[PDB]
C-alpha cells in the first residue's frame, strides 16, 4: 500500500489515547481564560468612544447655550452706551466662535460616522 | 371617581408634514449611520467591533 | 553548559514525542469522526485565492434583476417600451398630494390611537 | 462595518441580543405556568386563586396572606368560613 | 453612486476598485492598525506560512515529493498524517 | 439634489454633442457605418 | 421557475433548516477552540442564567444592624466577610427561619434575632415574600437586629 509504511508509525498509547481524548495540549483552558479577560476588557473603547462623540456632538449646544448665558447676564447688567458699543463686537465674535464649532464638531462627525462598508 | 381620573384621554396634535422642494438643491448632503452592518462579516463582529 | 544543553534538547525532543502522540491519538478518535462531510462547506473563496486564479471582480455594488433592465443601454432604439413609456410617464413629478393625505392619515392615527395620555377634569 | 460613532448601538446589542433567548424563555415560562395555574382553578380549590397574583398560599389551614386562619378549630353550618 | 455625470467611466471604475482593495486589505491584514487580525491564537494557512517561513518550505517539499505534484495544488491545510511523518523525520 | 445636480450636468455636456448617441461602453451594439471602408 | 409539484413548502423549510444546521456545524468545527467555546456556551450560559433568575425569582437587600451579629464566613471561599446591602434571591415559600439559616450558613445564630423592614417586625412563621408586600412593598430592604428590650 502507498500510505502504509507512514501508518504503521501510527500506533498509540492507552495513556497516549486517553490524554487525545481529554485535548490537554489542544484545549488550553489557560488561553481560553485569557481570551475571555482580553474581550471584556475591550469593552473601555466603546466608553471612549461615546464620550468623544458626545463631547463633539454638544460642543456646539455649548458655545450656544452657556456662553449665551453669559452675555445675557452682561446685557442685563449694562446700561450705558460706551460699554455696549464694545460689547457689540464681543457678540458677533460669538457669532464667529459658534460657527467655528460646528464646522470642528461637524469634521469629528463625518469622521467617526464614516464606515467602509 | 377615583379609578377612573387616569382614564380620561386626550390625543396628542402634531402633524408630520413638511413640504420636500429638491429642485432647489443640486448638492449632495451627509447622512448618519444608525445601526452598524451586520450582514456582512457577522462571525467576526464581537471581535472588530471595538477597533475603528 | 554543553552538557546541560544538550540535555535540554534531548528532554525537548522527548516532549515532542510525546505531544505527536497525543496529537495523532486526537486526531485519529476525535476529529476523524467529527469531521464534516462537506454538503454543508462554506459557499466562496477567498479574495485572495481568487486574485491568484484571476477571477476576482471588484464592482457593481448594485445589480439589474431582469434582461429586460440590463439590455436598456445597449438597445439604443427601444430602452422602455410603449406600454413602459406611458406608465412612467405618470411620475414626472412627486405627488404633493399624495404625501399630504398619508401624512395626515399616519398623524391622525399616531395622535388619536397610539398617544393618548390622561388629562385631569375639574 | 462599525465605527466610534456606533458605540451605542454595539453595546447594546452586544449585550442584549443575547438576553433574547432568556427573555422568550422566561415569556414561555410564565405561560406554562398560567396554564397550570387555570387547570388547577378547573379541577378546583378550597379557597379560591388570584390568577396575576405572585404567590397563593391560602389553604384550609392558611390565610391569603400566609398566616393561619383565625376561628378555624371547629365546624361551621355553612360549611367553609370562605 | 456618486452625482458625476459619468460614473461608468475609466477614472470612477479604477477609483472603486482601488478602493475596494484597500478596504479589504485595512480590515484582513496584519498589521499595526489591526481590525479583524485580533484574538489569534490558531492562525490560517496563509498567516501561518507567512509567520513561519520554515513550515512551509517543509511543508511544500513534503507535498512535492510525497504526492509527486505542482505547487500549485498546494492543498490549504496539511494532514495530521503528514506532519506526524515531518515530525519523526 | 444629487441627482437633480447629475441630470443637469448630464444635459449641458450630453444634449449638443453629435458624438454621444448613447455610452461609449455600449457602442458595439450601434449599427455599422455605411460610410466606413 | 417558483416552487415545484409533488413538494410541499414544509419540506423547503425542513431542507432549509438541515442546511443551516449543517452550516453551522462546519463552521463551528472550522474555528478557534480558544474562543468557540467561551463565546458559544459559557456566555451565553451565564446570561441565561442570570437573566432569567431576575426575570423569575424576587430579590432582597439584607443588613443586619451591628458587628457583632455579622455570621462567620472566613471558612467559605470567594467570600471572607460579611457587606451589608446584599443581594439575596429566594423563593416563594422562603419564610423567616430559613432566610436566617441561609444567612448564618445552617450555624447556632445569635439569640432573638429578628427581621424588620421599615421599621416593622416580622413574626418567624411567616412568608417572606407576602411579609414585603404587607409591611414595604417595593422595598424588600431587611434588616437583621437584636430584638432583647
Ligand atoms: C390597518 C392595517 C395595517 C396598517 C396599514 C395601513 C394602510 C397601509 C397598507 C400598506 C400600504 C398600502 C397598500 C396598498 C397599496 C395599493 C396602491 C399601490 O399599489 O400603490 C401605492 C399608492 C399608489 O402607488 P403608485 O401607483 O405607484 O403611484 C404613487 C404616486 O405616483 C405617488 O408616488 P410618489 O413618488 O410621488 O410618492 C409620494 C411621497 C412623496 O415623497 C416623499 O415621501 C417625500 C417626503 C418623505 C418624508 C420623510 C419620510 C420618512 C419616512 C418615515 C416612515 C416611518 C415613519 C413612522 C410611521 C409613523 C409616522 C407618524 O409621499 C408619500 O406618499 C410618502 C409619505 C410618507 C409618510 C410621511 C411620514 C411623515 C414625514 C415627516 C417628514 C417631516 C419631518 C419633520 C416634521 C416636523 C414638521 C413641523 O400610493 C401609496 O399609497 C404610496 C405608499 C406610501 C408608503 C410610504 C412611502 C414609502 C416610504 C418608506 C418608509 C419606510 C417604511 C418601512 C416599511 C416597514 C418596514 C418593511
Ligand atoms: C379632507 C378629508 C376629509 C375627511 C372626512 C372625515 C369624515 C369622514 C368620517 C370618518 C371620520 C374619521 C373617524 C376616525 C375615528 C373616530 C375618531 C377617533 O379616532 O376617536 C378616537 C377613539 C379612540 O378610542 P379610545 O378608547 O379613546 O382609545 C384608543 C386606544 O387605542 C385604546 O387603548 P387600548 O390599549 O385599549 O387598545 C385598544 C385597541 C386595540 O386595537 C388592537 O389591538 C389592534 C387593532 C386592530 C388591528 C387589526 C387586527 C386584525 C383584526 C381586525 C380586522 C379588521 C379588518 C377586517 C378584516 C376582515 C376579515 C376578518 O382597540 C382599538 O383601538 C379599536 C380600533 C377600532 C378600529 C376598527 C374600526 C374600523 C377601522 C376602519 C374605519 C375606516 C374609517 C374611514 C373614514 C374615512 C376617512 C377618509 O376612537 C374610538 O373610540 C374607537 C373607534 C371605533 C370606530 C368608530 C367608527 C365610527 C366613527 C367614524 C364614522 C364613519 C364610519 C365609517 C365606517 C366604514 C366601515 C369601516
Ligand atoms: C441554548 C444555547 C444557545 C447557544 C447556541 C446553540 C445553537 C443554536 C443555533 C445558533 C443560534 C445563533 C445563530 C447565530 C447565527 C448568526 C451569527 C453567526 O455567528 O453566524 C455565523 C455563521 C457562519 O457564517 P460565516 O462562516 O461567517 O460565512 C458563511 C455564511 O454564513 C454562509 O451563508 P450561506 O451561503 O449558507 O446562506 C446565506 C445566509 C446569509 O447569512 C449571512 O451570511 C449573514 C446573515 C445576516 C445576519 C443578521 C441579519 C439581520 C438582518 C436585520 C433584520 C431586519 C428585518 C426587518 C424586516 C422588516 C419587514 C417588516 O443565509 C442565512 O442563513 C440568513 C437567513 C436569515 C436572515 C434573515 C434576514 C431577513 C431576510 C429574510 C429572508 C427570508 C426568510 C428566510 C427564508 C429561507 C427559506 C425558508 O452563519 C451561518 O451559519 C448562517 C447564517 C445564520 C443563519 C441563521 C441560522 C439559524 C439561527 C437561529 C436563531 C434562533 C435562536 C433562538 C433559539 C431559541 C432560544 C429560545
Ligand atoms: C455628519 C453630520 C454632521 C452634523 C453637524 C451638525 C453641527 C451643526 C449643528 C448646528 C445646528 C444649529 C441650528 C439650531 C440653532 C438655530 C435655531 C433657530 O433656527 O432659531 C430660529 C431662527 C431665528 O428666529 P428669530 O431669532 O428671528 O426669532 C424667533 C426665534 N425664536 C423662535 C427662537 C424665539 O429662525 C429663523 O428665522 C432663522 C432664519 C435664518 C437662517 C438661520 C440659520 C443659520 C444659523 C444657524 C447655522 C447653524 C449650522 C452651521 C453649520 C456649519 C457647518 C459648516
Ligand atoms: C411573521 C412576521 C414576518 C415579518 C418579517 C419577515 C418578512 C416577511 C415576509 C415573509 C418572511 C419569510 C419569507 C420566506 C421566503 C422564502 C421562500 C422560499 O421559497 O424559500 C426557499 C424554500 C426552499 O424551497 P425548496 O428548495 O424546497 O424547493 C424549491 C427549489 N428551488 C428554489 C430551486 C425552486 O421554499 C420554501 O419551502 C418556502 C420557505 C418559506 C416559508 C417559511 C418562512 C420562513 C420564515 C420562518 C423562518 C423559520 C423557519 C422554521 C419555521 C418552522 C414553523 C413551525
Ligand atoms: C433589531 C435587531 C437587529 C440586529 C440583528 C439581530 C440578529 C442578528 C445578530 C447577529 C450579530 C451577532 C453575531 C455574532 C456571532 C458571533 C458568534 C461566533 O461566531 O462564535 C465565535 C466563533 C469564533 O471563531 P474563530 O475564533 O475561529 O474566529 C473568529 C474571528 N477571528 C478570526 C477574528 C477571531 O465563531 C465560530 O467559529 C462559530 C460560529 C458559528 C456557530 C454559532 C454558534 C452556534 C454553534 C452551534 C453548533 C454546536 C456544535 C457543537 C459540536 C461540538 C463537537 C465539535
Ligand atoms: C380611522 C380608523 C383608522 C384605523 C386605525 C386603527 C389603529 C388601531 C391601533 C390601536 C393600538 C393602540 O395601542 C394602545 O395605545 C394606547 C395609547 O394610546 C396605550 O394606552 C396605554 O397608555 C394609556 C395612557 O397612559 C393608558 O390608557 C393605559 O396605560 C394604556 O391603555 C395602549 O397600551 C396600547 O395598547
Ligand atoms: C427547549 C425549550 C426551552 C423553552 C424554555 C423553557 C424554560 C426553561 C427553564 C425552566 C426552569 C425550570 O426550573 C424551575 O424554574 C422556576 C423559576 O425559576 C423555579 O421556581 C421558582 O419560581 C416559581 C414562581 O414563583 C416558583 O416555582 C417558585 O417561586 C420558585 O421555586 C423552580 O425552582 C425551578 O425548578
Amino acid at each position: 500500500r502507498p500510505g502504509q509504511g507512514s501508518n504503521a508509525q501510527f500506533q498509540t498509547s492507552l495513556a497516549d489515547k486517553t490524554r487525545g481524548l481529554l485535548g490537554v495540549g489542544f484545549l488550553r483552558p489557560t488561553k481560553m481564560a485569557s481570551f475571555a479577560a482580553t474581550f471584556l476588557l475591550n469593552f473601555r473603547f466603546y466608553f471612549m468612544y461615546m464620550a468623544r462623540t458626545t463631547f463633539q456632538a454638544v460642543r456646539p449646544l455649548l458655545a450656544f447655550s452657556v456662553f449665551g448665558e453669559v452675555m445675557k447676564l452682561v446685557l442685563a447688567t449694562m446700561s450705558s452706551g460706551l460699554f455696549s458699543f464694545l460689547f457689540s463686537f464681543v457678540l458677533a465674535f460669538e457669532v464667529f466662535y459658534f460657527f467655528l464649532q460646528c464646522y470642528i464638531s461637524y469634521t469629528f462627525l463625518t469622521m467617526f460616522f464614516t464606515v467602509l462598508f | 371617581l377615583l379609578g377612573h381620573t387616569t382614564s380620561v384621554t386626550m390625543g396628542n396634535s402634531d402633524i408630520f408634514f413638511l413640504p420636500k422642494p429638491s429642485n432647489l438643491l443640486k448638492i449632495a448632503l451627509p447622512a448618519f449611520v444608525f445601526m452598524p452592518n451586520l450582514t456582512i462579516f457577522t462571525r467576526a463582529f464581537p471581535f472588530y467591533a471595538h477597533t475603528s | 553548559i554543553q552538557h546541560w544543553n544538550k540535555s535540554y534538547e534531548k528532554q525537548v525532543y522527548s516532549e515532542s514525542v510525546a505531544l505527536n502522540r497525543t496529537f495523532q491519538a486526537r486526531n485519529q478518535l476525535v476529529l476523524d469522526r467529527l469531521k464534516p462531510s462537506g454538503a454543508y462547506r462554506l459557499p466562496a473563496v477567498d479574495y485572495k485565492r481568487q486574485l491568484s486564479r484571476g477571477t476576482l471582480v471588484e464592482g457593481a455594488d448594485f445589480y439589474l434583476p431582469t434582461a429586460q433592465e440590463q439590455q436598456r443601454l445597449a438597445r439604443h432604439f427601444e430602452p422602455y417600451s410603449e406600454q413602459e413609456q406611458e406608465e412612467r410617464r405618470k411620475f414626472r413629478f412627486q405627488s404633493i398630494s399624495v404625501y399630504l393625505a398619508v401624512a395626515l392619515g399616519a398623524s391622525f392615527v399616531h395622535d388619536y390611537f397610539y398617544q393618548r395620555r390622561p388629562v385631569a377634569w375639574c | 462595518s462599525t465605527s466610534p460613532g456606533l458605540a451605542f448601538a454595539n453595546l447594546t446589542l452586544l449585550l442584549d441580543v443575547p438576553q433574547l433567548p432568556a427573555i422568550w424563555a422566561v415569556n414561555a415560562w410564565r405561560e406554562l405556568n398560567g396554564l397550570f395555574t387555570e387547570m388547577k382553578t378547573l379541577a378546583g380549590t378550597s379557597d379560591l386563586l388570584y390568577p396575576s397574583n405572585r404567590y397563593n398560599p391560602q389553604n384550609e389551614k392558611t390565610n391569603r396572606m400566609g398566616r393561619p386562619r383565625k376561628y378555624n378549630h371547629g365546624e361551621w353550618m355553612f360549611g367553609n368560613s370562605y | 453612486q456618486p452625482g458625476v455625470v459619468d460614473p461608468e467611466a475609466p477614472q470612477e471604475v479604477e477609483a472603486f476598485k482601488q478602493a475596494w482593495h484597500s478596504r479589504m486589505g485595512k480590515f484582513n491584514d496584519r498589521s499595526d492598525t489591526p481590525m479583524l487580525y485580533a484574538y489569534m491564537n490558531e492562525l490560517p494557512s496563509w498567516e501561518y506560512y507567512d509567520l513561519h517561513r520554515s513550515a512551509f518550505l517543509e511543508h511544500m517539499t513534503y507535498f512535492l515529493v510525497r504526492t509527486g505534484g505542482d505547487f500549485r495544488f498546494f492543498p490549504e491545510m496539511p494532514p495530521w498524517q503528514w506532519l506526524a511523518h515531518m515530525e519523526n523525520l | 439634489g444629487k441627482i437633480h445636480g447629475a441630470v443637469w450636468r448630464m444635459k449641458h455636456l450630453f444634449a449638443t454633442n453629435f458624438k454621444m448617441v448613447g455610452h461609449p461602453r455600449y457602442a458595439y451594439a450601434l449599427p455599422k457605418n455605411p460610410l466606413l471602408q | 421557475p417558483l416552487g415545484v409539484k409533488g413538494r410541499s413548502v414544509f419540506a423547503g423549510m425542513r431542507s432549509f433548516i438541515g442546511q443551516r444546521l449543517g452550516r453551522l456545524y462546519d463552521s463551528f468545527y472550522y474555528s478557534q477552540s480558544s474562543t468557540k467555546y467561551v463565546m458559544v456556551f459559557l456566555f451565553p450560559a451565564g446570561i441565561f442564567y442570570t437573566r432569567f433568575r431576575a426575570d423569575t425569582k424576587l430579590g432582597y437587600h439584607v443588613f443586619i444592624n451591628e458587628e457583632k451579629l455579622y455570621p462567620d464566613y472566613s471558612q467559605n471561599y470567594f467570600d471572607t466577610k460579611w457587606t451589608n446591602g446584599r443581594k439575596v434571591y429566594l423563593d416563594d415559600e422562603t419564610t423567616v427561619e430559613q432566610l436566617k439559616a441561609q444567612i448564618y450558613g445552617g450555624k447556632a445564630a445569635p439569640e432573638n434575632v429578628k427581621v424588620a423592614c421599615r421599621g416593622r417586625v416580622f413574626e418567624d412563621a411567616d412568608n417572606v415574600a407576602m411579609a414585603v408586600r404587607a409591611f414595604c412593598k417595593r422595598d424588600p430592604r431587611l434588616l437583621l437586629f437584636q430584638d432583647n428590650l
